[PDB]
């Protein structure tokens, strides 16, 4: 349990930067011609996702407040090329857009007039670190549970007692001062 | 090859006539003619002039005091002594090598001894020259035959584009119609080991003390990856180094084996010991076989000796105690173990035959000797594979052979055999130590700091200085004795900044701004980072380019001291970053990169994390097998822990693999991820010195991210 | 390059007394003054003397019969052209790639064009050069690095040996100051890709139509190991082609693969055909993986084009028909279809991309261009994953590549550009069309026997003559049409012996005797056997040595007509046996030879035991890792029905694979086994013609003994 409360430690320090919301694309390692970028691991998940944008645009003659990526199509196009292909408003059809890559790695979209757009995913103790918290929280009580059943047992001696009930408690008073 | 020396006048006529007459024949077949003055001047035209093939003195003059100082350089030198009616040899010259040529004083037969010369001088380019090469410069002059490989034919392709005759005026004539394939009789193949190619082997082995020398037309690395691939069946278990080379990281990623990483010795400069004799015990080979899951007995053992900053280990010591029926030496850079008497049983030819085991080395070529690129050779000390394994050889040669790298491997075989060669490395030795004691000599002398060179107190001996326990200079707590020696060619200068107890000083300049110093003028630092830099002074390295390096030294105290500007000295860094790099001075450059170095706690940080050793998952040959199917993933710097990488982590400082290929990184091993932490913080502030590490790579932030697999 | 051509003289003394003033001026540069006659003398220096670049001539007197016929030969010609007061261009002159320098006839003023003329020609050289190329060149006049690799550093450590000092005289001092390693900055690292290696890479597949090109540095079989180990991981399918070479036998041991092989069509002179259309079906495929056990769908095929004779085929048809995602064609022998208009979709970079799928192709570079041995290059058209492929090419280069085998490979790609290099390839088909035309002129109007070149009966095209149904030339069983087309250039001769419907005749010379005339004057023959020749005609065969084979086959029909002796004729066929060759003539030995192919019929047992082919059993990865535990043993050739052997049987003649290392031979493949034990009968009676297969070790007694896996 502390090689998981420690990762979960160095995570939340980590978000204070990401929950004013950009999002930075990271490149690929390997030996490519073309400078490849690959997407977001654990921040992002889910299979057809929404992305915001700040200044709008006008495309395909209408306006647009939030445009949608598939993520089986995004790995593809960020690593072989081509084109990429997305809908409007979540609803149509995958038309393609002037998408390309930042100075500073973000997603600016083009349109008709050579405008720039910068890209970002929509915002929510964070959800992610109490989310893994709690996982970790109720393990303890299962080992603890075991603990607490088996302790009757009369070839066991007193002053080992107070030290694996220590150790546990060492656990539980560590792990209630991040969720504060 | 056409120097001839007339030494002596003996100022009578009937000798001196003579000489005048042969002055005009000589030059009539492409001969240079010299006088030199006294005994003293003809002994500095052979060591300074190779070129020389031919002494002209009177024998009854000098029969004792040029015959006796010749024979210790080169033997075969011809002597073309004049003898007279009362002339013998004597007693004290019946065991030197020489080649006494008498003649007379006639008068108008100086044509007949032109010819005699010119015979004689042919006889001697017949006799230093290897079968191999013999057969390949009378090819060029004789071997005309048509319809061949390749298409040029010895540049007459080029002869007909405008284009082509650029690329065929450069070289040279016999230089096209030197490379040739296998589609020759008279020159043997490579591939099937015959003929001249034959004795090629037989020569190499014999000069350099073994029983089998190959000659690999790949370089090193390719050495490397045939012979890890006959020592380890699928699924067995090798004892490859912790300090192992790129060349050895995909040796692991090919074969199915699982190999054992050691622990060497380390101090805080960041120069990386050895191997400690507690891991060659019979207690400690297969102490870590039952721990480790999916593991055999080891068949095979690959040590780094010597590393890369030139440290010899104790072979009389590691093929007694260590079990190893095959243990590996990987001795890429000392190819002169031998030509020396200083360092017998230091390494592995050097001795015996083992019983039931076999000494492996590759020892480079294109290294430290000369030769051109990709080149490599395989010594064996014992009993190997031939037929079955020229197989595995021809899986990575292709069947056309460059010949003139091999006319070239055998040469560098050639030019160290005899005494001619062998003053070639003890050459090589006083000039390091000569340049060792100039150090400490305008080090007292000299009002303020000046470099330090790693080596012990007393450097008076000619042999190579051990590593004992009651040291300072080392810094290695808790080393062997008798199993660490010192390279004296290896000059590594330690730049002040820090202190002997392995803490931090107050004023000190880092080896960085050093090296980009030297490049100005023309000088490669071999390795840099910390407070180090390493230096090859091997037999190119002449008393010229010596002692130009230390010019170089003293010229970087001069301009420190003087407080001068970056534009007005690094003219290189000042085009990097004119507008930030505008008002700053050497000094200011200097004292702020060595507050960061105690900010960010470098030695602490760098000493723990090159020790512990991170949780291999599993094999580096099952980490490639994921990679091919496409499930290689990445995420950031600060999410890597419990994550299997897929690179080999290489940070420039040092220059030792970090983190292998198929580990994970957890508790155990926080220091590790500590140490690619800090690098990404101390190189970003100020350019030129940004962070080098192959494997993590630049985004444009600041953080860095490796590639890791898949869950 | 250093001529200087002055064409013309208008009689005046206003306009030749600059040109009196200007040879002066040009000589003191080094420079070559020719003096050409009328206007066909001009274009006479200009196709046989390639190493001129500079033309001077009046611009009143031949303003369109120079500007035009130049102009189709090279674009970056410097033209010195001399105008006057009224002068102009011409409509016709708009659409011509020329490089004209105007001038005056200014007197005095001959030193200052002496300074034009010279950094003209500066400028030609610094755009004809790629610029990897040019970047070596200067590297050697100006960058004079210290302290690093290779150890002679431009040949400093030869100049110190007096073995040394005979080997850095032979090539020359530009020779060693361009072997340069990766420790250079301003020229790039190979394995890195930047740099002016960045540019060498994407400049070659320019020119030779492609996406992205390589530079091996380990010759055609290192390339070739390369692809096959991205589109086949560990556990798949390929569809390797039965002619392969020696290079991919290797490459299906290493990887745990399931080869399918083909069944390629052949003729009775052992001319190897292809592989037919049904083959490249989707229902042929797929009905040889349920009978093959262990095998999935294929992901990757391998085909010979062209084979080792020179039969091209139709890629507009196999990229359509053939579902693979990464087909393979071994362009080892045709580095030259894509300059000719008679060459457009034969191969695979010819034509657009392919969605879904990618060719790769292994060019040869040291075979029939100009380059140094060790050379070859990776053609890919299509979007694939370099991040993996370039881990295979690391792992079989070295570090430290020898760019002098890299200059010279990319020398060859700029060899081609424009109409100078245009002007090779269909020179060679003009020389191969003239030389074909020669041997059917020569037959009719001799009076008895004549070689025969296997060619159509109607030769008048200038193009490939595609291989119908309704010929006889071919003597193909069922031929695809518009699928295999002959290679002009590659001329294969066939000597008198068989008739046109595949038996034998009582009159024959066979090809083993030709082919030992040719090497007494030095024609060294590429492919000979049975009753058929085969010769190389790149653009490194000039006009000289095509005429010289002509003659050398004239003179065998004098020497055969006349019955004359074998000592008389044949000097190193007599040194081999004096005894046995006394009083034999060249009559006697011609008809000897011609009954044995007749008695123990030849033509019969060789076209039977290559479309059977043997059962395979295990894949050859496994046949390998039997060979290395020690479970391989000989036996005898007559003692071997169901046994698995270990390696790979390649008799002479031909010269395709016979057993593939992993097969057993049972009843089916009774025909194979025959053709073994037909040629050890054969070549055992007469000495000079014994038997060469690959595989098959001789002992003492004459039975060939093979090596086979233990039970
Ligand atoms: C430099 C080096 C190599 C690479 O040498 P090459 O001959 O260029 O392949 C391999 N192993 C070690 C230990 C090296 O230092
Ligand atoms: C000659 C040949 C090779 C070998 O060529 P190298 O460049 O010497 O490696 C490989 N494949 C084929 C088909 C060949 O004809």
């Amino acid at each position: 349990m502390l090689t998981r409360l420690g990762a979960i430690v160095q995570r939340h320090l980590q978000l204070q930067q990401q929950q004013k919301t950009a999002l930075t694309v990271i490149r690929l390692g390997g030996i490519f011609s073309r400078r490849q970028q690959y997407q977001l691991p654990v921040n992002v998940t889910a299979s057809t996702l929404t992305l915001l944008l700040q200044k709008p645009l006008k495309l395909h003659d209408m306006e647009v407040v939030h445009i949608s990526f598939e993520r089986s199509a995004l790995e593809q196009w960020l690593s072989k090329g081509g084109e990429i292909r997305g809908k409007l408003n979540g609803i149509g059809f995958a038309q393609k857009l002037n998408l390309e890559v930042d100075s500073a790695q973000h997603l600016v979209v083009r349109d008709v007039s050579l405008q720039g757009s910068t890209l970002a995913l929509p915002g929510s103790l964070p959800g992610e670190i109490k989310q893994q918290l709690e996982e970790l929280e109720s393990d303890w009580r299962k080992q603890h549970a075991l603990f607490s059943e088996q302790q009757k047992c009369l070839f066991i001696p007193g002053d080992w007692l107070g030290r694996i009930e220590a150790s546990l408690q060492d656990v539980g008073a560590q792990i209630r001062q991040a969720q504060q | 090859m056409n120097v001839i020396a007339i030494l002596n006048h003996m100022g009578v006529y009937f000798k001196e006539e003579p000489i005048r007459e042969l002055h005009r024949a000589l030059e009539r077949l492409n001969f240079q003619i010299v006088y030199p003055n006294d005994r003293d001047d003809l002994l500095k035209l052979i060591e300074n002039n190779a070129r020389l093939c031919g002494v002209i003195f009177d024998w009854d003059k000098y029969n004792l005091e040029l015959c006796e100082e010749i024979s210790k350089m080169n033997e075969n030198l011809p002597l073309y002594a004049f003898a007279n009616t009362y002339s013998t040899l004597d007693v004290s010259l019946n065991d030197l090598r020489l080649q006494i040529s008498f003649f007379e004083y006639a008068l108008g037969a100086a044509e007949d001894i032109a010819n005699k010369i010119k015979q004689t001088t042919d006889e001697y380019i017949n006799t230093i020259l290897p079968p191999l090469t013999k057969a390949l410069f009378k090819y060029v002059r004789e071997g005309k035959y048509t319809f061949c490989t390749p298409g040029h034919m010895g540049g007459t392709a080029f002869q007909k584009s405008p284009v082509g005759s650029l690329f065929y005026d450069f070289f040279g004539p016999n230089t096209m119609k030197s490379d040739i394939s296998i589609s020759v009789s008279e020159l043997g193949s490579l591939l099937d080991h015959s003929g001249p190619h034959k004795e090629a082997e037989q020569y190499i082995a014999r000069v350099f003390n073994a029983d089998r020398s190959y000659m690999v037309t790949n370089g090193t690395s390719t050495a490397n990856k045939i012979v890890g691939m006959y020592s380890a069946p699928a699924g067995s278990t090798i004892l490859i180094d912790r300090n192992c080379h790129k060349s050895l990281t995909h040796l692991m990623m090919m074969s199915d084996v699982t190999p054992i990483y050691f622990r060497p010795t380390r101090n805080a400069y960041g120069i990386l010991g050895g191997i400690p004799q507690s891991e060659f015990q019979h207690a400690t080979i297969a102490k870590r076989v039952k721990e480790t899951p999916n593991a055999t007995w080891p068949v095979h053992a690959v040590i780094t000796n010597s590393t890369y900053d030139g440290l010899l280990y104790n072979t009389d010591f590691i093929k007694k105690t260590l079990d190893v029926k095959s243990i590996h030496f990987d001795s890429a850079w000392v190819p002169y173990t031998n030509f020396s008497p200083i360092y017998e049983g230091k390494c592995g030819m050097s001795g015996g035959r083992v019983e039931g085991k076999v000494i492996y080395e590759t020892q480079s070529t294109h290294k430290l000797l000369a030769a051109f690129s990709q080149a490599s050779m395989i010594h064996v000390k014992g009993d190997v594979n031939e037929e079955t394994f020229n197989e595995a050889y021809m899986m990575h040669t292709t069947t056309s052979p460059h010949y003139g790298i091999v006319a070239s491997t055998e040469t560098a075989a050639a030019m160290m055999k005899g005494n001619a060669g062998k003053r070639l490395i003890n050459g090589s030795i006083e000039r390091a130590i000569k340049f060792r004691k100039e150090i400490k000599r305008l080090r007292t002398e000299s009002d303020g700091w000046f470099f330090d060179v790693w080596q012990p107190d007393h450097i008076d001996t000619t042999e190579c200085w051990p590593l004992r326990s009651d040291s300072t200079w080392h810094g290695f707590k808790n080393i062997d004795n008798e199993h660490m020696y010192l390279d004296p060619i290896k000059v590594t200068l330690l730049t002040p900044g820090m202190e002997k107890d392995g803490t931090m000083s107050d004023f000190g300049i880092p080896a960085s701004i050093v090296a980009k110093y030297l490049d100005e003028h023309g000088i490669v630092v071999e390795k840099t980072g910390p407070y180090n830099l390493l230096f090859l002074f091997s037999i190119g390295i002449d008393k010229t380019k010596a002692l130009s390096l230390l010019r170089a030294l003293t010229d970087f105290k001069r301009a420190f001291d003087l407080n001068l500007r970056v534009k007005n000295m690094l003219p290189s860094l000042y085009r990097e970053d004119p507008e930030f790099y505008e008002n700053m001075r050497i000094q200011e450059l200097a004292q702020n990169i060595h507050k960061l170095i105690v900010h960010h706690n470098l030695p602490d940080l760098m000493y723990r994390a090159f020790e512990v050793l991170p949780t291999m998952v599993m094999t580096p040959y099952a980490a490639f097998q994921k990679e091919l199917h496409g499930m290689t993933e990445e995420v950031y710097l600060d999410e890597m822990v419990g994550r299997i990488n897929a690179n080999m982590i290489l940070p420039y400082p040092p220059g030792v693999p970090l983190v292998m290929p198929g580990e994970m990184i957890t508790e155990e091993s926080r220091p590790v991820l500590e140490f690619l932490q800090m690098l990404c913080e101390i190189g970003a502030h100020y350019p030129g010195f940004e962070t080098d590490i192959h494997g993590a790579y630049r985004q444009a932030d600041g953080r860095y991210t490796v590639k890791v697999l898949k869950e």
